[PDB]
């Protein structure tokens, strides 16, 4: 954002040693106000007229109230402000004299003035009483009714009080003032002419120079960020789609701050939000049953699957039931089914939600049943009175998709053990990710170990010793029998989350059961909205997989917090065979990196297992072996590229010795690529491996002497029989 | 129990360096198959593995004898990834590259005090191609290479 652009360095100093003199005059802050309003100042040679590469027809001259007073003969100007979006001050000079009759350089101030002004205290925030009153100094305050400088035509209206009644009207007139006011306070000659003829505006400008220019230069710098940002609907406006329960979120708001670590959750279904506050325990890993979003059960894991979202999916439900059964079968005493008892508040909730309709009553065997209604067309529901249990049955003119038909039975739901008591289950807090600050991980490391590592001689082993430490105590994730796959701190932080939501008033046990979806390598899922609770307290809820990505990049990744992303990203995860995209840097730099021995051999084995033919077949064709031999040769050059002994050399050399080792590779590639009928699949690959090398050598070139384009440097080589001088050649070729 | 893909490689590489195309590789040959594969045993640890199953020309290993020995140090080590996540960590700006700037930067948040001299000193020795910056590749090298 260089604010001042000097077009022509034509003349010697004079032009320069003049533009400077002009700028060193104006306050370093008034400028920053400019370089904030996105302004730029232009000092061109003699482009006087509409010649400025930025002076043609955009938003030019519409209504004539130009200079101090007025004149408007454009063609005769040397100073101008491109009035409309970003401010653009364009100015030029010819010969020496400006001081004599500064009546000239004074316009570089007003001519400027029309820049900050209207966006300055005079009107940005509004004509705040500060300038709303300085305006009043027409003739009411001090015995100084001397303003025959800026109020000749537009304000010879002494007979009309100047407060709010009419100041809006001609905001521009009170501009023609902040202008000549500025021009007079900073002009190189008349400074006191604005300390005499105007008793207060001097003080205004002065107060402004005092620090008033640093003012807006901060109420703008701040709205500099807060403006162009990443839409995220923070505050309880988010905590509303979060699903999370306010006492909990707010509860979490303490942990983020104490341990300085972002917390991100996927979305907790709304039809569970309260069941959670209500005290219903949450679904762990043991249960793989489907929740539901309708009827009386909604928010519970209906032991019966044809009563959960997947209503009708004869096989999803089929396999669905089969899932709760094992959930219990295998993990028993902890996982089972208990009757659905919709407490008080709950009913009124599924009511104003439309999930259920409470109406007519009825009698049966002696007990009362308010009959609960729901537009489901196969099952009917009624809720007991004694105990508020619930029941359903197949309507007398329908059946269960699986092929079942039954009379009034209670609705059991899945429930896990909780202090020896099968409590019902609802959605849990599935963390999407945990971003502890790097500093918080150092605290995770045991002083002795770290010490034993930094108190080393090898400047490089040190780094290694450290990274492993940072890997060991912070990035590593081992699997757990209980909590899925997760880091160790991930766990400590995991308990502290629950404890926090239990030292509040939760009696359903734990609300965060497993680790972070960033380890759900098998069945990873893509959620648009992600609730995040910053290290300080603000709640946030991104809107796009990207925004989330974009957020995390700005606030987490490149900001001193340790984050890692789902390994199955950019790949094709097995479990659900879903491809989930995430910006990976290392990949952003592959396009320019010579591959590796093994990175190469890998991509072969790849193609082999597909089109079942290798770069070389197990035959006697001495032409085939020609090929075999030849790849073994590429898998050498490449292997030679990445030689760690390259250190006993020096940057310049490295770049060279490498551009060659590199080239060597690119060559035998050109070779095979023109060899015998290597499957068209490998044809391409190699064609890809070329661009790489290429890109890689250009890079290593633009770091030193770069006019030579890879394509050209190539020609000049002789890869015929001898290899010797070739390099000696290459050398000179790059000097 | 190496995945099949963990086989295609361990062979598409075991063969490439099988000059006398039989189906077994000499000593130096194993040594080579491994290095290429991005690994590298010691001048003497190269034996203990092969040196243990002599039923060949007392110094040669078949495809099996190999695809097998690949769990003495493989069925264990799952480090490759940690190391690539450590990388994305230092690369504080998303340029796929690590710079002395960001090295030193992150080197301190973790509580270490490095001298402007001794950081431009790491980067250097970590750099193999001279571009004055460490990429995953060279990073992976620095770390693993013992
Ligand atoms: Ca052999
Ligand atoms: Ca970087
Ligand atoms: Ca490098
Ligand atoms: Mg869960």
């Amino acid at each position: 954002n260089n604010l001042v652009k000097t077009e022509f360095t034509n003349e010697t100093l004079d032009k320069i040693q003049q533009t400077q003199d002009l700028l060193k005059k104006i306050p370093k802050d008034v400028l920053e106000i400019y370089s904030e309003l996105g302004g730029e100042i232009y000092f061109t040679d003699i482009d006087l007229v509409e010649h400025k590469e930025l002076q043609d027809l955009s938003e030019e001259e519409k209504n004539s109230m130009n200079s101090r007073g007025e004149k408007v003969p454009f063609a005769s100007r040397f100073v101008f402000e491109k009035k409309r979006e970003t401010p653009k001050l364009i100015i030029n000079i010819k010969d020496y004299a400006i001081n004599s009759e500064q009546s000239k350089e004074v316009y570089y101030e007003i001519g400027k003035g029309i820049s900050l002004d209207i966006i300055s205290k005079d009107k940005s925030l509004d004509p705040e009483f500060l300038n709303l009153i300085k305006s009043l100094s027409d003739d009411s305050d001090s015995s100084d009714l001397l303003f025959s400088q800026k109020f000749k035509e537009k304000l010879e209206l002494n007979n009309k009080s100047i407060d709010i009644n009419f100041i809006k009207e001609n905001l521009t007139e009170f501009q023609h003032a902040f202008s000549l006011a500025f021009s007079y306070y900073f002009a190189p000659d008349h400074r006191t002419v604005l300390e005499l003829y105007a008793p207060d505006m001097f003080e205004y400008m002065n107060k402004l120079e005092k620090g008033g220019f640093e003012k807006i230069s901060e109420s703008l710098k701040k709205e500099g960020v807060e403006k162009d940002r990443i839409d995220v609907l923070k505050g309880e406006k988010a905590l509303k789609a979060s699903g999370l329960v306010p006492e909990h979120a707010d509860a979490f708001k303490k942990i983020a701050r104490e341990l300085n670590t972002y917390i991100l959750f996927r979305p907790v279904n709304k039809l569970a939000t309260n069941l959670i506050k209500s005290g219903v325990a949450t679904k762990g890993l043991n249960v793989h049953g489907k929740s539901s979003d309708w009827g009386p059960v909604a928010g519970y894991i209906p032991f019966d699957q044809d009563l959960s979202k997947k209503h009708g999916q004869q096989l999803a439900v089929e396999k669905g039931n089969l899932e709760n059964k094992k959930s219990i079968t295998e993990h028993e005493g902890e996982i089972g089914k208990i009757p659905l008892k919709l407490d008080h508040l709950r009913i009124e909730e599924l009511k104003e939600n439309g999930i259920i309709l409470k109406g007519k009553k009825e009698i049966d065997n002696g007990k009362k049943y308010y009959l609960l209604e729901s537009n489901n067309q196969v099952y009917e529901f009624r809720i007991s009175d004694e105990n508020n249990e619930v029941q359903y049955k197949t309507k007398e003119g329908k059946i269960t998709v699986l092929g079942e038909k039954f009379n009034w039975r209670n609705i059991e739901v899945m429930a896990k053990n909780v202090e020896g008591v099968l409590k019902p289950l609802t959605a849990d807090y599935d963390l999407f990710a945990l971003a502890p600050s790097l500093t918080e991980i150092k605290k995770q490391i045991p002083q002795k170990e770290w010490d034993k590592v930094v108190n080393t001689p090898n400047s490089l082993e040190k780094q290694k010793g450290v990274t492993n430490l940072l890997i060991k105590y912070g990035i590593e994730r081992k699997p757990d029998s209980t909590k899925g796959t997760l880091s160790n701190w991930q766990k400590q932080m995991l308990d502290r989350l629950n404890e926090a939501v239990k030292y509040t008033g939760y009696t359903g046990g734990d609300v965060v059961n497993h680790g972070t979806e960033q380890d759900n390598e098998e069945f990873p899922e893509k959620d648009n909205e992600i609730f995040i609770i910053n290290p300080e307290g603000e709640f946030i809820l991104t809107k796009n997989w990207e925004m989330t990505g974009r957020f995390i990049e700005k606030n987490i990744t490149g900001k001193d917090y340790l984050y890692y992303f789902n390994r199955s990203y950019n790949k094709i995860a097995p479990g659900n065979k879903a491809y989930i995209e995430w910006t990976d840097p290392i990949t952003k730099a592959k396009i320019n990196t010579i591959p590796t021995s093994a990175e190469f051999i890998k991509n072969l084995s790849s193609i082999r297992r597909s089109s079942n033919v290798g770069v070389y077949k197990d035959s006697g064709d001495k032409d085939e072996f020609a090929k075999k031999e030849s790849v073994k040769k590429i898998a050498g050059y490449l292997s030679d590229y990445y030689n760690s002994a390259n250190h006993i050399f020096s940057q310049e050399k490295k770049r060279k010795i490498s551009i060659f080792r590199g080239i060597q590779a690119y060559n035998e590639i050109e070779n095979v690529l023109k060899s015998k009928q290597i499957a068209p699949e490998y044809k391409n690959y190699f064609q890809y491996l070329k661009e790489r090398i290429t890109n890689q050598v250009q890079l290593l070139l633009t770091h030193q002497k770069s006019n030579i384009e890879f394509k050209l440097l190539y020609k000049q080589l002789n890869f015929t029989e001898n290899e010797t001088d070739n390099f000696e050649v290459f050398q000179k070729i790059i000097d | 129990q190496l995945t099949e893909e963990q086989i295609a490689e361990f062979k598409e590489a075991f063969s490439l360096f099988d000059k006398d195309g039989d189906g077994t590789i000499t000593t130096k040959e194993l040594g080579t198959v491994m290095r290429s594969l991005g690994q590298n045993p010691t001048e003497a640890e190269l034996q203990d593995m092969i040196n243990e199953v002599d039923a060949d020309g007392n110094g040669t290993i078949d495809f099996p004898e190999f695809l097998t020995m690949m769990a003495r140090k493989m069925k264990d080590t799952d480090s490759e990834e940690e190391i690539r996540e450590a990388f994305r960590v230092f690369d504080k700006d998303g340029n796929g590259y690590i710079s002395a700037a960001e090295l030193r930067h992150v080197m301190t948040n973790l509580g270490e005090k490095l001298t402007d001299e001794e950081v431009d000193q790491m980067i250097r020795e970590a750099d193999i191609d001279g571009d004055g910056q460490v990429n995953y590749e060279e990073f992976v090298q620095m770390m693993t290479a013992k």
